[PDB]
């Protein structure tokens, strides 16, 4: 054999994730998509109580 | 005069009908081990077509109290019975309104029944811990119509009170 011209090794291949950050759907992330409706319902109920 | 009263009456009738439809079926949707609908009494899968009462209350004491409240739907059934009583009171006060003070108590009981229905909706949402049913949205729409009907009822009551105060002077 001759001398090695191109050395190499063992690496790790992954799925390479991208910046998959959506828009409006990322806003209502941290609480829920259903607690807000109960919040609005209690809001209009307390306004009915005040009126 | 009577047009707003008829609008309040048909709004209470539509809210009672949507509350009846919310009691009936298709209140929620849950993917079991395929999706399956439920109406707070029994569950029906999408084998496919079989229906059974899946409201089994067993498998701190506050968890057992919350389970006892969520069992048998104690809040929304009594809320619907209170809405029926308020509708009967509004129907009795619509014809031959002798006393001008029963409408205020009927509206107060109607608003308290709406608040109890909202509390029962909060209990039914808290006991769920995937999609939702259409009768839950129908019950929410009946809650909105009941809030607007209570606003219109107390508006007609303060109009009648201002008319009585103007005629009494």
């Amino acid at each position: 054999f001759s001398k090695p011209f191109m050395s190499l090794g063992i690496s790790i291949m992954i799925k390479k994730p991208q910046k998959s950050k959506p828009g409006v759907f990322s806003f209502l992330d941290p609480l829920a998509y259903e607690i807000w409706m109960c919040i609005v319902f209690a809001y209009i109920g307390v306004s009915v109580v005040l009126f | 005069r009577g047009v707003q009263m008829l609008l309040t009456t048909v709004g209470a009738f539509a809210a009672f009908s949507l509350m009846t439809i919310a009691v009936g079926t298709d209140y929620w949707l849950y993917s079991r081990g395929v999706m399956t609908h439920s109406g707070l009494w029994r569950t029906c899968c999408l084998f496919k077509g079989l229906c059974k009462q899946i409201d089994h209350f067993p498998e701190d004491t506050a968890e057992y109290f919350l389970r006892a409240v969520r069992a048998s739907s104690i809040f929304p059934i009594l809320s619907v019975i209170l809405l029926f009583m308020g509708g009967l009171c509004i129907a009795a006060s619509e014809f031959y309104k002798t006393r001008h003070n029963i409408i205020l108590s009927a509206g107060i009981f109607f608003v308290s029944a709406g608040l109890s229905n909202i509390i029962g909706i909060i209990v039914y949402i808290s006991a769920n811990a995937y999609s939702y049913g259409w009768s839950f949205y129908f019950g929410a729409l009946s809650f909105i119509i009941a809030e607007m009907v209570g606003v219109l009822a107390v508006h007609m009551f303060i109009d009648r009170h201002k008319q009585l105060r103007a005629t009494a002077r």
